[PDB]
């Protein structure tokens, strides 16, 4: 009974973790894809900065 | 392309095949048809190499005149080649002063594309002309239609 | 090259 | 043994996906922090854009 409760806790755990792992994996990929975009915005933000700053110059 | 096509000349079919597949899985988690930072980093941290989103996209800008826009398979491989220790660093500036100087057939210090293209005829091999005027522009960043020594330098990039 | 390609690295 | 093995195997499943959640969690935190900074860089670059755009004016 305890092993089955453990089967359920280690399996539920695995599923909770798979759910968490998936939430974190999606957040990982979401933040990674969005990081690439945030970096591209920084490149663009720096790019527009340079275009206007260069005009300033 | 000049450097790049001249390069692909050397390494053989199987080199080509291995890096084609290396792209087919360099997209194992791809980003932009090109490769934005995720796959680049993926493959690198699988080992530990260090390309950064910023300079990723910049060396792209250095090269994405093709319209890759980001690290395409092309940029993946130019990154690949951007690491192997093979050769660089510019036949002697004294040598190059001589080389300018013979481009400076006129014995001046200023060379139009004419005696330069005549140096080229003196090279004889199948002469391209687009790339001739391109090289005029390369050199004459002074843009004065005639080219000085450092312009000649700007004109003979990556050359033996 | 070695540590992650093994003896497969022969010509390419 | 089957229940305990279910627990043990699901626990190993969990260890791998927990380690994955941890890797994904660390990576999403890294990517999130980096996103925040890439975005802060972009925002800073946008602030600089505006500083230079108004100074351009």
């Amino acid at each position: 009974e305890e092993a089955e409760k453990a089967a359920d806790e280690s399996e539920r755990g695995m599923k909770v973790i798979e759910s968490r792992a998936q939430k974190d994996e999606e957040k990982m990929e979401i933040q990674e894809i969005q990081l690439k975009e945030a970096k591209h915005i920084a490149e663009d933000a720096d790019r527009k900065y340079e275009e206007v700053a260069r005009k300033l110059v | 392309d000049d450097i790049y096509k001249a390069a692909v000349e050397q390494l053989t079919e199987e080199q080509k095949n291995e890096f084609k597949a290396a792209f087919d899985i360099f997209v194992l988690g791809a980003e932009d048809g090109c490769i934005s930072t995720k796959e680049l980093g993926k493959v690198m941290r699988m080992l530990g190499q260090n390309p950064t989103p910023e300079e990723l996209q910049e060396m792209i800008d250095e090269v994405d005149e093709d319209g890759s826009g980001t690290v395409d398979f092309d940029e993946f491989l130019v990154m690949m080649v951007r690491c192997m220790k093979d050769d660089s660093k510019g036949k002697s500036e004294e040598e190059l002063s001589d080389l300018f100087r013979m481009f400076d057939k006129n014995a001046d210090g200023y060379i139009d594309l004419d005696e330069l293209k005549i140096m080229l005829q003196a090279t004889g091999e199948t002469i391209t002309e687009d790339d001739i005027e391109e090289l005029m522009k390369d050199g004459d960043k002074n843009n004065d239609g005639r080219i000085d020594y450092d312009e000649f330098l700007e004109f003979m990039k990556g050359v033996e | 090259m070695q540590a992650l390609l093994g003896a497969r690295a022969k010509e390419s």
